[PDB]
């Protein structure tokens, strides 16, 4: 149903993911670092790409929640690992 | 930690009233804000999410507003089944912190209790105990006094009270007062009386019976 | 999707309280949700216990985390809670719930757990019709049971209007008592039969008591 592909430019202070949800589109996508108590809003880019720019270094694994345009809300824990690979697709 | 503080703590409002309940977050939480209704004995029910989105199937009288720190749940026209505790909840943090709850009670006009008294059953008496029950039915407000009297002697310490929640249609309370005695004690007196004092009664109403008949 | 709590309603102090939540109409293994336990102690608000992701990740209320262990069973489509070394402070209604990342959209019915000692079924006594003009009150006294809850219905659930089942009161004996009452037209006393149906699941006790003049 839902996949997260790590996009180029992703580094310790920038996470870029191509999010593809089958039969729907993302209205909002958020991430939470394994260590972190707070969800952070990602910014919608072109072609399903969502990005987050961090003041401090980001450390995965990364949890995501989202809201689809049709109104579906979900959360997926530890979808993208700490030591992720750019170009790799991660799925629940 | 995010603290969520609701105002007021409790309120009484009449059917048809526009009711508002507030919720304040200790830091900016954008629209990461849900509202729940919780009727005692039932599961909490999600009313509103994302500050203003009405959960599917929830009646239209519930609406939400606000952004950042201060949020408001509005019940546009209060219905008598709406007595509950209402909770806000933040969804910015992984703690999903609840507010402390706001209790909504239904205001209505004064209603005098209908009073009934019940002797102990012969079945109970067989077992060696005697519960005398006095029922105050369908009254408002909640405040009520039950003075037990046995052979015109005023009783105290020997009765326990229980009160219902507000009626879902008429917003009244009912109250039981149960006088408990040993069979021996019970059978040593004749007249058992329950005197009820209430705002709706100009003077106290008494219901009584004689142990024989 | 539906959720249902199951497990003992009575747990001895210092022992482990165990509850399970059966999910139907949906698969836990699919992901997308946190599976949650929330409780309410008598005079208090809603308190988080914790939540668990099906992969195994668990998030616990910091004040309880040392005593709390949650689990998921994808093969049986259930998730569970173990709360160790319980005390009377853990007496509460325990709710399981589904958290979608933002909201708790689906809840179980809640289940009471009393931190405890020793089950007893009720005796049921009639409260014979006491005479309002127009109306008669009748009922059943449900005495001397442990733990909560009991359920009372009238005429197999056919009779619901005018019924007031009072909250149980804990007697000094350590056992509960309550009355259920119903008001009916005086004219119906001749014709209509009135039977209260009392169920106390902890003792597997069911009583049908006919209430007659």
């Amino acid at each position: 149903k839902v996949t997260f592909t790590v996009e180029k430019g992703s580094n310790e202070k920038h996470l870029a993911v191509l999010v593809k949800y089958e039969g729907d589109t993302m209205a909002e996508v958020e991430l939470r670092e394994h260590g972190s108590d707070e969800w952070v809003a990602m910014t919608k880019g072109e072609g399903g790409v969502w990005t987050f720019d961090s003041e401090e270094p980001l450390q995965g694994p990364f949890n995501f929640r989202f809201l689809t345009e049709k109104g579906m809300k979900n959360v997926f824990d530890d979808v993208v690992p700490e030591k992720y690979t750019i170009g790799a697709t991660y799925a629940p | 930690e995010i603290e969520m503080t609701q105002s007021p703590s409790s309120l009484s409002a009449s059917v048809g009233d526009r009711v508002t309940i507030s919720c304040r977050a200790s830091q900016r939480i954008n629209t990461y804000l849900n509202w729940y209704q919780h009727k005692p004995g039932k599961a909490p029910k999600l009313l509103i999410y994302a500050a203003s989105s009405l959960q599917s199937g929830v009646p239209s009288r519930f609406s939400g507003s606000g952004y950042g720190t201060d949020f408001t749940l509005t019940i546009s026209s209060l219905q008598p089944e709406d007595f509950a505790s209402y909770y806000c909840q933040e969804s910015l943090s992984a703690s999903y912190t609840f507010g402390q709850g706001t209790k909504v009670e239904i205001k209505r006009t004064v209603a005098a209790p209908s009073v009934f008294i019940f002797p102990p059953s012969d079945e109970q008496l067989k077992s060696g105990t005697a519960s005398v029950v006095c029922l105050l039915n369908n009254f408002y407000p909640r405040e009520a006094k039950v003075q037990w009297k046995v052979d015109n002697a005023l009783q105290s310490g020997n009765s326990q009270e229980s009160v219902t929640e507000q009626d879902s249609k008429d917003s009244t309370y009912s109250l039981s007062s149960t006088l408990t005695l040993s069979k021996a004690d019970y059978e040593k007196h004749k007249v058992y009386a329950c005197e009820v004092t209430h705002q709706g009664l100009s003077s106290p109403v008494t219901k009584s019976f004689n142990r024989g008949e | 999707v539906q959720l249902l709590e199951s497990g003992p309603g009575l747990v001895k102090p210092a022992q482990t309280l165990s509850l399970s939540c059966a999910v139907s109409g949906g698969s836990i293994r699919s992901g997308g949700y946190y599976w949650s336990w929330i409780r309410q102690h008598p005079g208090k608000g809603l308190e988080w216990i914790g939540y668990i992701y099906h992969s195994g990740n668990t998030y616990y209320n910091p004040s309880l985390k040392s005593r709390i262990a949650m689990s998921v069973d994808t093969s049986e489509n259930k998730f569970s809670l173990r709360l160790n070394s319980v005390t009377a402070a853990d007496t509460a209604v325990y709710y399981c719930a589904r958290l979608d990342g933002y909201t708790l959209d689906i809840w179980g019915q809640g289940t009471l757990v009393t931190v405890s000692s020793s089950t007893k079924g009720p005796s049921v006594f009639p409260l014979a019709p006491s005479s309002s003009g127009g109306t008669a009150a009748l009922g059943c006294l449900v005495k001397d049971y442990f733990p909560e809850p009991v359920t009372v219905s009238w005429n197999s659930g056919a009779l619901t209007s005018g019924v007031h089942t009072f909250p149980a009161v804990l007697q000094s004996s350590g056992l509960y008592s309550l009355s259920s009452v119903v008001t009916v037209p005086s004219s119906s006393l001749g014709t209509q039969t009135y039977i209260c149906n009392v169920n106390h699941k902890p003792s597997n006790t069911k009583v049908d008591k006919r209430v007659e003049p």
